[PDB]
């Protein structure tokens, strides 16, 4: 399982590729869909099994589902961004592009000089993963549990409605 | 030599149900001559992923239950009854029933 | 490994904080009462500190992998614990004028709590992602919890997608150093390593990714852009707990990580954070300088404040007393701020709408309340490094700490930042005293009012005497 | 080149390929059982007539999203099939993970409903899209707990260990909290009978059905069906006895037990009517997630208690 | 048989264009997107570097930075859904009424 590993890095990489420099957003987030997909079969081509299926359970399954749920929720299509075209003129591409590439170009000179013992087989199932979250990791998922409850709180004070209707036109500022 | 064949059963099975879809679209193709909706869907499906993200945590106690002694039933616990205090505070505060 | 009974005895306010937590979050369900809920969460800190006195009481040992109790995490908790009581009794006056529910604030600003114990606590790697997440994560919707307001919103939004980035930089360093050193504890960083290898390419750019974070999250230059705008936009009580206890649990777990880990030899990474240290302490006292807004001018000497920490972090592995100098500077740093950002708090309580522009108008304090004028100009003194204060005594150990290791441009850096900063803090000073060109009676403000006081009277005592601050510094020492 | 490894590589290519074509003809010959229920050649002239039929994209939606939504809602819960042994040596996936891969196909199934009601630019039709979206999100949270009240009782993910476990009890009778849970977010997420279409509460939202046509439409009429079958054979091979029987052959058993079960969603069809969309997530936020919880929790302590 | 360089490079690749669309896009939906690329590129790196050395800590770490992403998503898109209702745009540089 190494020509799958990749052949799905480079659709990944081609695909938020395609994610960074689109133009409508449903079609980037789809994008992104794929690209999760691909980073998958890489967590399952390296032997991490759980990582894969929890890629697909949680993060292609939970939290594109709350991207596109915004998007198809309120209703952009990107309207009066893609006729502006900010990210498809030069004077504005070449600068971070070019520093976050010299950033590319040094952080993988870093990643060179380490000896290569190679990504083995053994692949660690969901039992091992549970017998070390349930051992010396117990504060970990205790305190997440406290972390994902703290996130639900802000997220539910910060964007609830107010309002009452199933379907309500845009006022400023909230009438 | 049977894991191998069990993978290569699996490929086949998903190129060939991708081709079947493909040849059924195509078949069936070539033949025959400013508003908003809400915030409380959004809500709901908050609620959905941060007790997916939970229920991973059950999802990955479930493989280790008999490894795990009787702390790790503990720690489980407390961490449903932290889920069960977060979802027993949503059915409380009302931000759960829809009334439409 | 396991947790014994008797480990739990060590586990003790981190429990406490959670079953408050929970405990609070069910009072909201079944009443939804805004003074019960502030009395239980104070309550739970309250007995939490006395959990911390019991701890003491017992020893100190590695509860888990994740965590290592021991004096350095106890003062760091019991600070912590103190800022969060402290934020809870200013934000109770600023909530009691508010129009939407009032109760989520507490519940984030004790789950905010236990996140900086758990950082206190943190001897690993995971516990420290997950300690600067559980801080991280409560502030958004404490920021942005009047987010009627539009600049309390648009700060929520800054400090959501920046403490995002730098959450995934500091994961990505972290990685880094997972796939050179083959341990994620702290003291397993470098031990693979020996005779003059130890500064591979891997592991230094994972360290310095994590730099880059904890730089963030401790308004290090030049990732302290987020710090005007976030102090400004918050509430005050929340301006005065991301001042306080995030940084002082950030600072804490900085300091455990570059102590227990053995990358603290490395001759890059003290270059790397002693460029970063003279450019904060320089670039804060600078744009402090030109500064009408007070919360912004708090934001810059905050960024001077951690400078002035790095400088004492810097030579903790030559100066012997470098753990003791940022104890006893965080208390002095912490009263300073708690007292600064109650006067702030206490003066613009209630909320009073989100129509209404929040600005403070200091001039002209004295005239019509001259105690939180008093109390202001004791901090205003107490952050300049001043005498008969606290602040100077934390200014000394820091100065004693860079001189010891000889680190002259660092020194020459925090004499040069001193005075720079001593301008525009006397300025202050001397403005809360001018006369004022135009123009309280409830328990919990005299609360906030005696809050304040007594930590004028704190800085005061501890500037003429701090012998009682050195002693229970010094005592609380971590296992090396 | 005749190797005995490649002739049995080829029968195990040959096994997949026959197990896909008898659970699509399944869907497709019970799709025409439950409208009698309610000419086996009908379906093969609806097949004629829906090949020769023209696509209809709309001038104003998009080629790529339009299509991919019955493709999602076709192929997802039909590779969800291949979890699915019906023998001990007429298997096509061994995967470590059996469970959680049924828990990616379902968490994928709502973008099919999610991209059908942007891809219809029609208002109605995205607001019946976000009810139900919601109401499968609000059941496919707690369809994973339902699944792992069996695989904490069996252990590993497997589900060859799942029917090995079986041996001596099924997992109905000491689970039918986990079993009834699971019915009913199988009964939500493919969206079956009581809760469907909840356009029923207001006149302002529409089906996402609408707008396709032909080949588009045929491929949502099979692959919710196809659905129901997979949901079904997940139901009989974790909660009862997979391929498990005394006389008759391990097959005939697994055929005649999934039979029973979608004649059983037959009597759903016919018996009880559909719920209103309030009392719907009530339901699936109140009293079924505590449930499975608390099941899990019931058989945590069980499964620890007689551990000898 | 696969070398951790080609592994982590892959990560970093997707790290740096994560950054590269947060930095470049005005959109702030795109930038919470890059936001959720850059995370799941740390995530991994986490899972290769735990793949290569054997041990279950990588895939801890993965658990933790997608409960992490799911966390800071919600709060992300609730803040996205304010600030569409309060300014009725999404320009990230419209809402910069903080100057020096």
């Amino acid at each position: 399982m190494e020509f799958a590993f990749y052949i799905c890095g480079l659709i990944a990489i081609l695909a938020t590729l395609r994610v960074i420099t689109h133009t409508n957003p449903v079609h980037a987030l789809l994008y992104l869909i794929i690209s999760l997909l691909a980073i998958s079969g890489v967590f399952f081509s390296l032997g991490a099994y759980f990582a894969g299926a929890l890629e697909i359970i949680v993060y292609a399954g939970a939290i594109m589902v709350l991207f596109v749920f915004v998007v198809m929720m309120l209703n952009l299509g990107g309207s009066e961004i893609e006729q502006e075209r900010q990210w498809l003129k030069p004077q504005v591409w070449i600068g971070p592009a070019i520093l976050s590439a010299i950033m590319l170009v040094v952080i993988v000179y870093a990643i060179l000089g380490v000896n290569d013992q190679g990504i083995d087989g053994t692949p660690i199932s969901a039992k091992a993963v549970g017998i070390t979250l349930f051992g010396p990791y117990v504060l970990a998922v205790e305190l997440a549990s406290m972390l994902l409850l703290a996130g639900l709180v802000v997220a539910f004070h910060v964007g609830r409605e107010e309002r009452a209707g199933e379907v309500l036109s845009n006022r400023k500022d909230d009438s | 030599t049977e894991v191998i064949a069990h993978h290569w059963a699996f490929a086949i099975f998903l190129i060939v149900a991708i081709g079947l879809c493909c040849l059924m679209l195509v078949g069936g193709w070539f033949l025959g001559g400013r508003l908003r909706l809400s915030a409380k869907f959004y809500l709901v499906a908050m609620f959905f992923v941060i007790f997916d993200v939970e229920a991973l945590y059950l999802f990955a106690w479930s493989t280790s239950i008999r490894e795990s002694g009787w702390v790790g039933f503990v720690e489980a616990a407390i961490f449903i009854f932290v889920l069960l205090a977060g979802l027993v505070y949503l059915v409380r505060i009302g931000a759960l029933d829809w009334t439409p | 490994m396991t947790i014994t009974p008797q480990n739990l005895i060590a586990l003790l306010p981190l429990l406490i904080v959670g079953l408050t937590v929970v405990v609070v979050m069910l009072s909201i369900a079944w009443r939804r009462n805004h003074f019960l809920n502030a009395t239980l969460s104070v309550i739970g800190l309250n007995a939490a500190l006395v959990s911390l006195w019991f701890v003491g009481q017992a020893g100190a040992m590695d509860v888990t992998p994740l965590m290592r109790v021991d004096g350095f995490a106890m003062l760091y908790t019991g600070l912590v614990l103190l800022a969060s009581l402290a934020t809870c009794t200013f934000a109770y006056p600023w909530l009691e004028g508010y129009n939407d529910n009032k109760d989520e604030f507490y519940l984030l600003v004790l789950i905010a709590a236990l996140g900086g114990i758990l950082l206190a606590n943190a001897n690993h790697l995971a516990s420290l992602f997950l300690g600067i997440e559980l801080i991280s994560l409560p502030l958004f919707g404490l920021v942005g919890y009047a987010f009627r307001q539009k600049r309390s919103l648009e700060a929520s939004i800054k400090y959501t997608i920046l403490s995002a980035a730098a959450s995934s930089f500091l994961l990505f360093g972290m990685a880094l150093v997972y796939a050179q050193s083959g341990d994620l504890s702290f003291v397993a960083l470098g031990k693979n390593l020996g005779d003059g290898m130890l500064n591979e390419p891997l592991l230094l750019a994972g360290f310095g990714l994590m730099i880059v974070g904890l730089g963030f999250k401790l308004s290090l230059v030049p990732f302290h852009l987020w710090t005007p705008d976030v102090y400004q936009g918050a509430p005050a009580p929340v301006s005065t707990f991301l001042a306080t206890a995030s940084k002082i649990a950030i600072f804490g777990v900085v300091m455990r990580l570059f102590l227990y880990a053995p990358v603290g030899d490395s001759e890059a990474i003290r270059v790397v954070l002693a460029i970063i240290a003279f450019a904060s302490i320089i670039f804060g006292n600078l744009m402090a300088l030109s500064q009408t807004n007070i919360k912004r001018l708090l934001g810059y000497s905050s960024i001077s404040h951690l400078g002035y920490l790095l400088v004492a972090l810097i030579a903790l592995q030559t100066g012997e007393m470098s753990m003791e100098a940022v104890g006893v500077y965080l208390a002095g740093y912490l009263f300073s701020s708690l007292g600064a950002f109650g006067v702030v708090s206490l003066m613009s309580s209630p909320y009073r709408g989100p129509d209404a522009d929040s600005l403070f108008s200091y001039r002209g304090l004295f005239w019509h309340r001259p105690i939180l004028a008093a109390v202001m100009t004791v901090m205003m003194l107490s952050l300049a490094g001043i005498p008969m204060t606290l602040g100077f005594i934390g200014k000394f150990y820091v100065l004693a700490v860079g001189v010891q290791a000889h680190l002259w441009w660092l020194v020459g850096a925090v004499v040069v930042g001193s005075a720079i900063g001593l301008y525009y803090y006397l300025r202050v000073a001397v403005s809360l005293y001018l006369h004022a060109p135009e123009q309280p009676s409830n328990w919990q403000y005299s609360a906030g009012g005696i809050v304040v006081l007594i930590s004028a009277l704190l800085v005061l005592v501890l500037g003429v005497w701090p012998q009682p601050l050195i002693s229970i510094v010094r005592l609380a020492m971590p296992l090396m | 080149w005749i190797s005995p490894e490649l002739i049995e590589i080829l029968l195990t290519i040959l096994k997949a390929v026959v197990i896909l074509l008898v659970v699509v003809t399944c869907g497709a010959f019970m799709s025409f059982g439950e409208r009698r229920l309610l000419g086996s050649l009908q379906l093969v002239a609806d097949m004629i007539k829906m090949f020769f039929k023209e696509d209809w994209i709309p001038k104003f939606s998009d080629r790529v999203i339009f299509t991919l939504a019955p493709m999602i809602a076709f192929t997802s819960l039909l590779l969800a099939f291949a979890i699915v042994p019906v023998s001990p040596g007429w298997v096509v996936a061994d995967l470590n993970i059996g469970i959680l891969f049924f828990l990616m196909m379902a968490g994928l199934a709502v973008y099919a409903v999610l991209f059908a009601g942007w891809s219809s630019n029609n208002k109605y039709s995205l607001l019946g899209a976000m009810r139900a979206s919601a109401q499968t999100l609000s059941y496919e949270v707690f369809l994973g707990l339902s699944l792992m009240g069996v695989v904490a009782q069996a252990g590993s993910f497997n589900m060859t260990d799942i029917v090995n476990s079986q041996a001596h009890v099924w997992n109905v009778i000491p689970q039918f909290f986990g079993f009834i849970t699971f019915a009913i977010a199988g009964v939500a997420v493919c969206h079956r009978h009581p809760f469907d279409q909840p356009e029923a509460e207001q006149e302002l939202a529409d089906g996402y059905h609408i707008e396709y046509s032909g080949m588009k439409f045929g491929l949502f009429f099979v692959g919710e069906y196809i659905g129901i079958v997979t949901i079904s054979a997940l139901m009989v091979t974790l909660f009862f006895g997979g391929w498990q029987g005394p006389l008759l052959p391990p097959f005939i058993w697994f055929a005649l037990k999934t039979a029973f079960f979608m004649m059983m969603f037959i009597l759903i069809r016919a018996s009880l009517p559909r719920p209103r969309y309030d009392q719907v997530m009530s339901f699936g936020w109140k009293i079924c997630l505590p449930l499975t919880l608390i099941n899990l929790l019931v058989t945590a302590a069980v499964i620890l208690w007689q551990a000898q | 048989m696969i070398p951790l360089q080609h592994g982590l490079i892959l990560a970093a690749i997707l790290f740096v264009l994560g950054l590269t669309g947060l930095v470049i896009r005005r959109n702030l939906l795109f930038m919470l997107i890059g936001l959720e690329i850059m995370i799941n590129a740390s995530a991994l790196a986490f899972v290769v570097a735990g793949s290569y050395w054997g041990q279950t800590d990588g895939q801890v770490m993965y658990i933790l930075a997608i409960s992490l992403a799911a966390a800071e998503a919600s709060i992300g898109l609730a803040l996205l859904l304010q600030l569409h209702r309060r300014r009725q745009n999404l320009n990230i540089d419209s809402v910069s009424e903080m100057r020096g």
